[PDB]
């Protein structure tokens, strides 16, 4: 499945995302955007045989389990498969650990690169009729 | 299937510190969050702090900056030190994985005065 | 801090009925409300996360809802094993912070 801007911010308001941690729904709705262009079926193989799954390309290497990672970690304690569904539940509540980290957002490369320091109350902006 | 067991003092002086220790068996602290919860007596539930994978970690601010917390990657064991203690921190200290899932037998630590 | 009222303090029920605990956060604080039971001698145990995820191991007459700074906890036929004391947590803002704690006891 793949969001539409609006119904992304609506569905992460719902599921506890606007401003959690200090993190506005803006913020959330741009890492979505840059990190997997708003898809839940998205995959990305890293180059250390690691993969990034799931709308907000979660880290197989220290969040989930594939089975496919060397000395992976399972922080989260999930496989890997529970992050590629049009259900964002499991998700959000593995963003939500994550974040609860010092680093903050910083842990997205896409955050940090297109969505910290700029205007990310656009992205939810003109939404909800 | 994890195991938590908390281990330190029951009784000691004030303006002294209180140190205690959570091992963790079946489990690694690898880069895992870890948490300390204490229930004051005839209070509630009050969160300690807890840390986290990059090693960060978060204090309750009601604690006055008292609190250190560690993780021991060697003795797969994490920790926790409450410097100037007073009368005011007797309770009963409960170890857990921040997720809320597992939790230790939760020690009693009185602080007679 | 985020302060979290439970309501009511004590809370009396009869084995098999209805019991509704009320948990209001003086700021909203979206689904990051959890609910925790704690019989006397052992640790707290998590029941019901994010406001009305369940875990299974629990039984099917707990379950939670709400949103915002309105949450509620259902437990549907109250039995002997029930009866102890409730928290609910929110986990939106640091510090992290419980609610004073529901005892339900018996009537």
């Amino acid at each position: 499945k793949v969001f539409g801007r609006c119904e992304l911010a609506a569905a992460m308001k719902r599921h506890g995302l606007d401003n959690y941690r200090g993190y506005s729904l803006g913020n959330w709705v741009c890492a979505a955007k840059f990190e997997s262009n708003f898809n839940t079926q998205a995959t990305n193989r890293n180059t250390d045989g690691s993969t990034d799954y799931g709308i907000l390309q979660i880290n197989s290497r220290w969040w989930c389990n594939d089975g496919r990672t060397p000395g992976s970690r399972n922080l989260c304690n999930i496989p890997c498969s529970a992050l590629l569904s049009s259900d964002i539940t499991a998700s959000v509540n593995c963003a939500k650990k994550i974040v609860s980290d010092g680093n903050g957002m910083n842990a997205w490369v896409a955050w940090r690169n297109r969505c910290k320091g700029t205007d990310v109350q656009a992205w939810i902006r003109g939404c909800r009729l | 299937q994890v195991q938590l067991q908390e281990s330190g003092p029951g009784l000691m002086k004030p303006s002294e510190t209180l140190s205690l220790t959570c091992s963790v068996s079946g489990d690694s602290i690898r880069s895992d969050y870890w948490s300390w919860i204490r229930k004051p007596p005839g209070k509630g539930l009050e969160y300690i702090g807890y840390v986290s994978y990059s090693g960060s970690t978060y204090y309750n601010p009601s604690l006055k900056s008292r609190v250190t917390i560690s993780v021991d990657t060697s003795k797969n064991r994490f920790s926790l030190k409450l410097n100037s203690v007073t009368a005011a921190d007797t309770a009963v200290y409960y170890c857990a994985r921040w997720d809320g899932d597992y939790w230790g037998q939760g020690i009693l630590v009185t602080v007679s005065s | 801090e985020i302060v979290m009222t439970q309501s009511p303090a004590t809370l009396s029920v009869s084995p098999g009925e209805r019991a509704t605990l009320s948990c209001r956060a003086s700021q909203s604080i979206g689904n990051n409300l959890h609910w925790y039971q704690q019989k006397p001698g052992q640790a707290p145990r998590l029941l019901i996360y994010y406001a009305s995820q369940s875990i299974s191991g629990i039984p099917a007459r707990f379950s939670g809802s709400g949103s915002g700074t309105e949450f509620t906890l259902t437990i549907s036929s109250l039995q002997s094993e029930d009866f102890a004391v409730y928290y609910c947590q929110q986990s939106n803002s640091w510090p992290y912070t419980f609610g004073g704690g529901t005892k339900v006891e018996i009537k």
